[PDB]
């Protein structure tokens, strides 16, 4: 029955800082890596499914997640804040813009909902702000493909490519020595799978690694037929034979 | 308006004629009254048309949200039951009356809605101001089991009652077929046996036959 | 929001020194033109520059801000102010003038100065606009909620070099193409970058409309800031 | 009291459980068809009325309550008690089961350690009473924690008062009766009161036995408890 | 004494102290339970300790009917326990209602890690100091176990323990599935299924049961039940006869 | 008595070849008393078009308000909002009001601006979307606007052609409604440019 | 509309016939109009199917969170749900409900609550429209504690009067079985029961 | 029924208003000012339910006085009268709608152009040459389709105003008791104080 | 021990003592000392005026709840108010919904439940007052005596204030005697007015000093003040 700290939790500090932005930063740093590439006909979000036990089913836990049929998501940090701000972020799509416009919100706009709900845990009354960093990764049929890092802040950033998390600043180096704006897709996918093996410890394979696309509609994936102007999300998560098969070509 | 939903053997069939009608006025000659709530369960609606329309895509969007939060595929059950509780709420101020058809993980279902709140279930549905001509048409010709063609029939047989005698109905035919193991089949204009004939004449005028006062180009950027 | 002894606004002060690290933001007015300029926070070769805007906001069509700070509570202010200008147009037929949008934005920030123990919000803006009743205004807000016009002036990281130089070379019969010259001028000589290239920057004007008798803002595509780096002779 | 320390523990409910140690000493005791309570009751000054500070309470018809700690902390348990048993009531028509109405008292009794904004309880209580299938007698600590007890005891002397109990069990497992628990009750006040011996004290029984009270809950007076306290005068020597 | 150790604020780690502190709590009752799934059952033991002589043995369970179809049992002080057991049950309850089918197991969990996260963000509610272990037959899944921790995490398992001495029965049954190389137990009879869970127990901590000793939750297609001492007795007298 | 029929007012949107026309009367009445000669019921957000009739003073408002909200959708989208894209926010904005209603008979036409196709759409008072290929018509004179408009019709009409027939619908059904007419406005639109004409009708 | 319980020897029945009109259109001849709250506590529904509906559903919903807390509820609880949803709201619904349960302490029992919200315990009841043609048949063939068979056949009888003569009512006779056994559903269809 | 005309001439804009208010069967007052003036160069005149009539013209006054010294400038009559239609469109679905029907005359400063709206108690608007509310435009709307040009003087206006107001006084069932006339142009708002036998 | 624990009523020192209601009893023996008793037709209260100034008027200690019921108050004063209009509002409930006399007894339940609210609500002051009540109800005289700490007692006698343990040990000491002074309205007066002079380091009790009130079997409650009390000076 009702709060007491009804003033931010999140103050300045004498020197400009905002200490629980930059904590919630450092709880950035800890998390497992994650990372995302643009290609001219798509773009990757992967990351590493670190388990907490060889007896859990890593495959009940999915930390790559469809935000939208064209928009999916992935993140470094603390887990169970990712997956609220999953829901809200689905729910948001719906309410701010689909239930009014007929059509599933853009990229940059989805994102843009998603930093504000993050703005607010940073100025509101009685909370902390969310220990996490999304990459958004999406497509709109105006704007093309586009990746967005979100940062506990409320701060989005559009990228080319990045990684966020562990081994993130190693990483950011290997992409920028390896990106390039004539990347078709598949070539994409083996330039992630090469950057998370630096990152990966133990096990690397499709079991151990998560991995989702934003490319081309999948009818197939869509439950009916009949209306030719529906033609399927561009979301997909592949599967862990799919990534295997990249793998032995690695 | 005819909307008919009638179960065969391993699925269910919904099906709907294309007339919107302001009084006596037919307003829209080929429309659809076919909806998705999700990929596989459909919806049919009578009474007032912005209501089924609108009460549907609610619903939907909360079955995605729903489906996506449980990481499993959408009921009928659960569209139903939102659909009821909404409409109750609202004491049939919102008239939409309902075929509500799919296909889930826990077999193929077919209910309606009336706009009060009350669900009932069947084998065979009819609602709309059709709905007599094509329940004589069900009554006469159901059986159980039929196989996913006769049901088609059946239920495209319904809706021409519905066209035929009902001046509250007209047009086309349209027909969505939900199978339990398949991806469900929306099938725009599945008949369309009312097409306007040849016009007796060309109206196109003569260039300048209308009489103007003045004209501008009008800006459409900045 | 609590007084100090010295009868200083902790929480304000501490926002304006977050503030001082921001990347430098430049407004100059002349009299056929607005120009606004910033510099983009140390970046990185894999950042989108074709789809990205992080400092310069356009307001309504004849307004536009330059941000410095908190990019996050920018975005809450800049939408409110988008709100308040189609309000102000609905009720009256006519574009909100430009210092009332201006004054009502740093009442906002005000408000959250003196009541309800929120933190303030850690921006700055510079606001670029014109009216049929002021012609090109030029406006700076901060965390304060204080407001005053200008004719050039700069926010964020290095103000206190950046003013003494403005202060040096602004002389008030300006084309906007001479306050061009001398908003990218101030930040090449005040930038803690090497050379001021294009991907560190954003550039906007507001004109005369080409050749018309309406208003029009530009905001600069990357090509664009790097002809004109070139042309004043930066490269 | 939302602050749990650096090993698990909370310091606020460890606190108010020395509040309840502090208080007065009181028991319940479960026979074979009933409940019965007893409390020790203080006397700071012959001015006190006897017999007309009573301190066992009623919950609805069928339940008593007993309580040692902070007296007005017990009283607001009770209020709450009486809400939440006449909220079941009126929805399910029949009054409420003794374990239902532990788990209400549980969940408040928790709630005030959930929050800074609120203190937990400064008591525990011994309750129970008859419902459709039985006696039950229930002990709540501030923590919100309860079990069920064949008895219970609590305040200055829940030591001698748990031995005591614990002897009863042992000798009796085949049933003791409501009579015989009445009896026994005043006892083990008596034996609880040798630690408090130097201020003077008086004696509260209730029960709620199926045959002896047909199922409701009632104060034990006059013959039956002079009877009750005789017993243990003599037993005590 | 900080304020990032009083409430749920960041640490200059990015550590949260008060949902570490929670986690110890969960201990405090020194009960330990495993969970472990049948080809069409799931079962959760538990030990149940009662140490004082006054108490009615028959109200002392940490394990909870929250559904026809779910069982939870819980590591954790009691108070807080019944606290996550009344919400499961009217979360539960209240999505039958409205979406006209049986919760899910997993849904639920994760519902509960949902309200555990909350307590993680907002400054005025502690988390719980309990870990929740949900089981069921799925309709849709097959035998479940999800588990639910104070930090808002929560997973589904081949099998799970939960307790002090939890790092003792997770490496038996690591090597248990090392050994047969599927996930779960081939196993008929949800009867023998019980007897396995106890007999790794018995392994794990080394020490021998009374039907006193333990409490068991079944899961079956359609009920959970708990046994009474009586059907854990004749458990106990089966497994005797060959170990 | 009936709110739409209070000020008078037509409204009519046909497709074409590579183009659309819409067409609204001038009349702005109050019962029997004409009042103004010089009212218009066609509005342009970007390159969509938007006729309404029914009551004059929720026409306005109504204008107003969707200038309002896709001044603010361009901001944030840093484009123009489409023909389809409109369509829908009107809908549901119309249906916000559901048991308020605007009393407002709508009608959206325009080109999309990427794959270039004529759209055009008609609402009810409460957001119910009339899609149609051919033309849309609205008003008090609708009854004489749909017998018009089926009789001179015929698909791919050519930006001169549909002209001719879109008047000759209005001027027509405008003369047999006692509410409507007093001068007419027709907008052709082409992707590429837009042109205005005044009609020349009975002054009655 | 007609609907009964009966209270017998070794449970209780109920039976309803399976009509829903709008006028005189029957919207649905197949009806069940016999509902289940609760593994053996059932009830007929009569008045507004809207109303009816909406409030069976919710007290499957108290039921059900009754059982997860406290265990199997009462009859005479389920009845107590039942009345006051229909007391609360009177003055919004239109619901005439019997509510008919077994256990295995209190064995069989009826409650009635017609318009008010009025509860009525009684040794057997009947409702909706084709009910008051029955009322001087019922009454004069009912006894306590028949069989099961007799049971049937007693209500197998009043519907198809009842049927007979009320044109709301008709199709085929539903019947549920409350026992310890167990519970039945039994179905009579009209070439059965309009030769008695 | 109140009278309420305008006309809007090639310099100015001239309202003209019935002065009578009658009660029942009793005119309780023959010099009715029904007018508010909202800025030095606007000027509103009202007519419709008894009390809601002076409340409305009082409000606006108070809210167009109030911008006025907010930002030390006058709002164009364009502004004023979006303002006043805005307030009356929200009005007409509120619990109790304001019964108030409009005339705004303003003299717009910054085009040098007069300028008349007419909007009724709907919140409907409407820039015209002239405009009545009541009974009285289905009189004056056909001598001014006539007798207006767009050219005429103030003067001619005045006269032009005086035959409309000849045919009210011949026609119109009720006594009106004359109307109070006001001119709105550059150097303002004045009142022709002389008109009832002028 | 005593450190951090006394910041608000909030919190329990490692002891289990809550010092702000320990605190708030130590405005009450800072207050002017105040007695009642009783025997089985009468119930008395006495209570000694103070003023702050020779200028000034002695501050009022008895106030009037019902035509049955009233109360002396000791410690702060405006809480006596606050806590007697309470009370007179559930006594005019009472009246008025059940056609009641409220037991003096059920006040005592009630002022001790609202005292305890405040022993618990973070942001708000327990109580800082001690009040005397008596009555006659259905069950004859009563007095009561109440603690901020929410603890209300039925006593036969008993005083509270400063000094106040004086009058307690002469009224232990009288028990016998006083509780059986029947139908003699004066002599309980005479019995408790003695009673407060044993509290007395004080002054000889003045006539502005001095305030009795009474209530009994035919005697509504009534203050006396001022002249009215110098026949028992
Ligand atoms: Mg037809
Ligand atoms: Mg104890
Ligand atoms: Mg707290
Ligand atoms: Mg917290
Ligand atoms: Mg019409
Ligand atoms: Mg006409
Ligand atoms: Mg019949």
């Amino acid at each position: 029955m009702t709060d007491r700290y009804s003033f931010s939790l999140t103050t300045f500090s004498p020197s400009g800082k905002l200490g629980q932005i930059d904590y919630a930063l450092t709880a950035v740093k800890q998390g497992v890596t994650s990372l995302g590439i643009k290609a001219t006909n798509g773009v990757v979000i992967a990351t590493e499914k670190k388990s907490s036990s060889p007896l859990a089913m890593s495959e009940t836990l999915s930390k790559v997640s469809l935000l939208t049929p064209d928009i999916g998501a992935v993140y470094s940090g603390m887990g169970p804040d990712y997956r609220v701000l999953v829901d809200k972020s689905r729910k948001v799509a719906h309410t701010s813009y689909k239930r009014i416009y007929g059509e599933y919100p853009p990229t940059k706009l989805l994102v843009s909902e998603v930093a504000k709900i993050m703005q607010e845990a940073t100025q509101s009354g009685g909370v902390r702000p969310f220990g996490v960093s999304l990459l958004i990764a999406g497509h709109d049929e105006f704007n093309g493909f586009s990746l967005y890092q979100v940062d506990p802040s409320g701060s989005y950033f559009p990228w080319k490519a990045t990684a966020i998390g562990k081994g993130s600043v190693a990483a950011k180096t290997f992409l920028e020595k390896r990106w390039n704006d004539e990347l078709e897709l598949e070539d994409a996918i083996h330039i992630a799978l090469l950057t998370l093996k630096e990152s990966v410890e133990g096990e690397f394979n499709g079991d151990t690694i998560e991995l989702a696309i934003i490319g081309d509609e999948n009818p197939d994936l869509l439950g009916y037929t009949g209306i030719p102007t529906d033609k399927g999300p561009r979301f997909r998560k592949l599967t862990s034979q799919e990534i295997n098969d990249r793998l032995e070509a690695l | 308006t005819t909307i008919v939903g009638v179960k065969f053997n391993n699925g269910v069939v919904i099906a709907a004629d294309t007339r919107s009608t302001q009084g006596p006025i037919v307003a829209d000659k080929n429309c659809a009254k076919l909806h998705r709530i999700s990929p596989k369960i459909w919806c049919a609606g009578a009474g007032t048309a912005a209501d089924t329309e609108a009460v549907t895509q609610l619903i939907g969007s909360n079955i995605e949200l729903h489906s996506l939060y449980t990481s499993r595929e959408p009921r009928v059950v659960s569209a139903l039951q939102m659909l009821k509780q909404h409409l109750f709420k609202y004491q049939g101020h919102i008239g939409a009356y309902l075929i509500v058809a799919g296909v889930d993980p826990t077999g193929s279902h077919l209910f309606s809605i009336h706009a009060h709140g009350s669900t009932d279930v069947g084998y065979y549905l009819s609602l709309g101001s059709g709905s007599l001509a094509a329940m004589a048409v069900l009554e006469s010709h159901w059986k159980q089991d039929l196989t996913k063609e006769e049901a088609i029939k059946l239920a495209s047989d319904a809706i021409q009652a519905g066209i035929w005698n009902d001046l509250g109905s007209g047009s086309n035919v349209d027909v969505c077929v939900m199978e339990i193991g398949k991806d469900a089949e929306y099938l725009r204009n599945y008949l369309t046996p009312n097409v306007r004939e040849e016009k007796q004449k060309s109206y196109k005028f003569p260039r300048g036959t209308t009489a103007v006062l003045k004209e501008s180009i009008v800006n459409i950027c900045d | 929001t609590i007084f100090s002894p010295e009868g200083r606004l902790y929480q304000v002060e501490y926002a304006l020194e977050s503030i001082s690290h921001a990347g430098t933001a430049i407004g100059i007015m002349a009299s056929d033109g607005i120009v606004l300029a910033a510099e983009r926070k140390v970046t990185s070769t894999l950042l989108e520059q074709d789809t990205s805007t992080e400092k310069l906001y356009k307001l309504n069509d004849k307004i536009a801000v330059a941000v410095a700070g908190l990019t996050a509570d920018a975005e809450i202010l800049i939408n409110t102010a988008r709100i308040h200008a189609q309000n102000y147009l609905k009720t009256y037929n006519e574009d909100i003038p430009v210092e009332i949008l201006v004054r009502r934005l740093s009442d906002i920030k005000q408000g959250y100065t003196q009541h309800g123990g929120l933190r303030p919000f850690g921006v700055s803006f510079i606001y670029a606009g014109y009216d049929d009743r002021y012609g090109y205004q030029l406006y700076t807000s901060n965390p304060s909620g204080n407001y005053t016009g200008w004719k050039a002036i700069s926010v964020g990281a290095n103000t206190s070099a950046a003013q003494t130089l403005l202060q040096m070379d602004y002389k008030d019969d300006m084309k906007v193409d001479d306050a061009i010259e001398l908003a990218l001028k101030t930040l090449s000589k005040t930038t803690d970058s090497s050379a001021l290239t294009y991907d560190r920057l954003e550039f906007a004007t507001i004109r005369k409309g080409a050749n018309d008798g309406e208003v029009y803002q530009k905001i600069f595509k990357p090509q664009e800031i790097k002809d004109i780096l070139v042309k004043t002779g930066i490269t | 009291n939302s602050v749990f320390s650096p090993d698990g523990r909370n310091f606020q409910v460890e606190y108010a459980v020395k509040a309840v140690e502090n208080g007065t000493t009181s028991i319940g005791i479960k026979c074979n068809d009933g409940v019965v309570f007893a409390v020790e009751k203080l006397i700071t000054s012959k001015l006190l009325v006897p017999q007309k500070n009573v301190k066992i309470q009623v919950v609805d018809r069928h339940i008593g309550c007993v309580y040692s700690g902070l007296i007005p902390d017990g009283r607001h348990l009770v209020n709450r008690g009486r809400e939440e048993a006449a909220s079941f009531k009126k929805l399910y028509k029949t009054p409420i089961p003794i374990p239902a109405f532990a788990d209400r008292l549980g969940q408040y009794v928790q709630a005030h350690t959930l929050y800074n904004s609120v203190r937990p309880f400064g008591v525990s209580t011994i309750f129970g009473g008859v419902d459709k299938n039985g006696a039950h007698l229930y002990m709540l600590e501030p923590s919100g924690s309860y079990w069920g007890y064949k008895g219970a005891a609590t305040g200055k002397g829940r030591q001698s008062a748990k031995a005591e109990l614990e002897k009863l069990v042992d000798h009796h497992p085949e049933g003791l009766s409501a009579r015989e628990a009445v009896k026994q009750a005043a006892k083990i006040i008596y034996l609880a009161h040798e630690d408090n011996k130097e201020k003077d004290f008086e004696l509260e029984i209730s029960w709620c036995s199926l045959s002896e009270t047909n199922g409701l809950h009632k104060f034990v007076k006059g013959d039956l408890l002079q009877e009750a306290i005789d017993f243990a005068q003599k037993e005590i020597n | 004494a900080g304020y990032d150790r009083h409430i749920t604020i960041f640490s200059p780690e990015g550590r949260l102290y008060q949902v570490e502190y929670a986690f110890k709590a969960t201990n405090q009752t020194n009960i330990n339970s495993l969970a472990v799934r049948g080809k069409d059952c799931t079962v959760v033991i538990s030990q149940k300790k009662v140490p004082d002589k006054l108490l009615d043995p028959t109200t002392v369970s940490y394990i909870f009917c929250i559904s026809r179809t779910i069982g939870m049992v819980v590591n954790g002080p009691i108070p807080d326990a019944r606290n996550a057991a009344l919400r499961a049950k009217a979360e539960a309850a209240e999505f039958r209602y409205k979406y006209g089918y049986d919760m899910p197991c997993d849904v639920l969990a994760k519902r509960m890690a949902n309200l555990s996260q909350i307590y993680t963000q907002r400054a005025y509610m502690r988390p719980l100091g309990v870990i929740l272990t949900f089981v069921s037959v799925d309709e849709e899944l097959g035998p479940s176990i999800y588990k639910t921790d104070p930090a808002g995490y929560y997973v589904g398992y081949k099998a799970t323990a939960t307790g002090p001495k939890q790092q003792e029965i997770t490496t038996n049954l690591e090597n248990h599935f090392k050994k047969s190389k599927i996930d779960h137990i081939n196993e008929e009879s949800w009867e023998k299924v019980v007897e396995f869970a106890i007999t790794h127990m018995i392994d794990a901590l080394g020490t021998e049961f009374s039907k006193n000793d333990l409490e068991v939750g079944v899961a079956t297609k359609d009920k959970f039940f708990t046994l009474s001492a009586e059907n854990i007795e004749e458990r106990l007298v089966a497994i005797a006869e060959q170990d | 008595s009936d709110p739409s029929s209070i000020n008078g007012g037509i409204v009519v949107a046909m497709t074409g070849k590579d183009c659309v026309a819409i067409a609204c009367d001038l009349r702005l009445g109050s019962q029997s008393l004409g009042v103004s000669n010089k009212f218009e019921k066609i509005f342009h957000y970007g390159h969509v078009f938007l006729g309404i009739t029914g009551l004059a003073t929720d026409v306005t408002t109504l204008n107003e308000m969707f200038r309002y909200k896709t001044n603010l959708y361009k901001l944030k989208e840093e484009r123009a909002i489409e023909p389809e894209t409109f369509t829908q926010l009107v809908s549901s904005s119309l249906y916000e009001r559901r048991f308020g209603p605007y009393f407002v008979g709508p009608v959206v036409a325009g080109i999309n601006s990427k794959s270039g196709k004529p759209f055009i759409a008609g609402f009810d008072l409460i957001g119910c979307i009339d899609e149609a290929k051919d033309f849309i018509v609205s008003g008090t004179a609708s009854d004489q606007l749909f017998g018009m408009c089926e009789s001179l019709y015929e698909p791919n009409l050519e930006p001169e052609d549909l002209f001719e027939t879109i008047s000759q619908a209005l001027l027509n059904a405008a003369d047999r409604d006692a509410l409507s007419g007093w001068g007419a406005v027709v907008y052709i639109i082409k992707k590429d440019e837009v042109v205005k004409r005044y009609l020349k009708m009975r002054q009655d | 509309t007609s609907i009964m319980a009966v209270t017998f020897k070794d449970g209780v029945i109920l039976g309803a016939d399976s009509r829903t009109t709008t006028g005189a259109y029957i919207a649905n001849r197949v009806t069940d109009k016999l509902t289940r709250v609760h593994d053996k506590i059932w009830c007929c529904r009569s008045g507004s199917a809207a109303d009816t509906q909406a409030i069976a559903d919710i007290v499957q919903y108290h039921l059900e969170l009754y059982t997860s807390q406290y265990g199997t509820p009462s009859t005479e609880t389920a009845a107590s749900v039942f009345k006051e949803l229909c007391y609360e709201n009177k003055d919004n619904l239109t619901a005439g409900i019997i509510v008919a349960g077994y256990d295995d302490k209190n064995k069989g029992e009826v409650y009635t609550i017609p318009l008010g919200g009025s509860v009525h315990k009684l040794p057997y009841a009947i409702a909706g429209s084709g009910s008051t043609f029955i009322y001087g048949y019922c009454d004069k063939n009912f006894r306590e504690n028949m069989s099961k068979e007799e049971t049937v056949d007693f209500i197998k009888h009043s519907l198809s009067q009842a049927i007979k003569w009320d044109g709301s009512s008709g199709g085929v006779i539903r019947m549920v079985v409350l026992t310890a056994a167990g519970v039945e559903r039994l179905i009579f269809y009209p070439d059965e029961y309009e030769q008695l | 029924m109140d009278i309420i005309l305008g006309i809007r001439v090639q310099d100015s804009v001239i309202l003209a208003s019935s002065k009578a208010v009658t009660r029942g069967i009793s005119v309780l007052k023959d010099s009715d000012d029904k007018t508010r003036q909202l800025s030095p160069h606007t000027l509103m005149s009202f007519a419709g339910e008894a009390g809601d009539t002076v409340q409305f013209a009082e409000y606006i006054q108070a809210n167009i006085q109030l911008y006025s010294i907010r930002e030390d400038y006058e709002l164009s009559p364009q502004a004023v009268s979006s303002f006043v239609r805005q307030e009356l469109a929200k009005s007409i679905r509120s619990r109790r709608p304001y019964q108030v029907n409009v005339l705004i005359g303003g003299y717009d400063k910054k085009k040098n152009k007069p300028e008349l709206y007419q909007i009724d108690y709907l919140g409907t608007k409407v820039e015209l040459p002239y405009g009545a509310h009541g009974y009285s435009g289905f009189y004056t709307f056909s001598l001014l389709d006539h007798h207006y040009r767009p050219d005429m003087t103030t003067e001619e206006g005045l006269d032009l105003l005086k035959l409309c107001v000849q045919e009210l006084e011949k026609r119109m069932p009720m006594d009106f008791k004359g109307v109070i006339v006001k001119i709105v142009d550059k150097d303002g708002i004045r009142q022709v104080d002389d008109f009832q036998a002028q | 021990f005593r450190n951090n624990y006394d910041g608000d009523t909030v919190t329990f020192s490692p002891t289990g003592r809550l010092f702000q209601v320990e605190y708030a009893l130590e405005a009450i023996k800072q207050g002017s000392v105040t007695v009642g008793l009783r025997s089985n037709t009468h119930a008395v209260l006495v209570a000694l005026k103070r003023n702050a100034d020779e200028l000034s008027s002695y501050q009022k200690k008895i106030i009037k709840c019902d035509e049955h019921m009233g109360l002396s108050l000791a410690g702060l004063a405006p809480d006596a108010r606050v806590l007697s209009n309470y009370l007179r509002q559930q006594c005019n409930y009472s009246s008025l919904v059940f056609n009641r006399k409220l037991a003096v007894e059920r006040a005592g339940h009630l002022l001790c439940d609202k005292a305890q609210k405040n022993t618990q609500s973070y942001g708000g002051r327990p109580y800082g007052v001690g009040l005397l009540i008596i009555g006659y109800d259905k069950s004859g005289a009563h007095l009561l005596e109440f603690q901020p700490s929410g603890n209300v007692t039925e006593l036969y006698g008993t005083a509270i204030g400063a000094r106040s343990q004086g009058a307690k040990t002469y009224l232990e000491r009288t028990l016998d005697t006083f509780i059986k002074i029947d139908g003699n309205p004066d002599e309980l007066i005479k019995a408790g007015v003695e009673a407060i002079s044993q509290s007395l380091r004080d002054e000889s009790l003045t006539v502005d000093n001095l305030s009795i009130a009474i209530v009994g079997k035919d005697t509504p409650f009534t203050i006396y003040d001022g002249e009215a009390v110098a026949k028992y000076i």
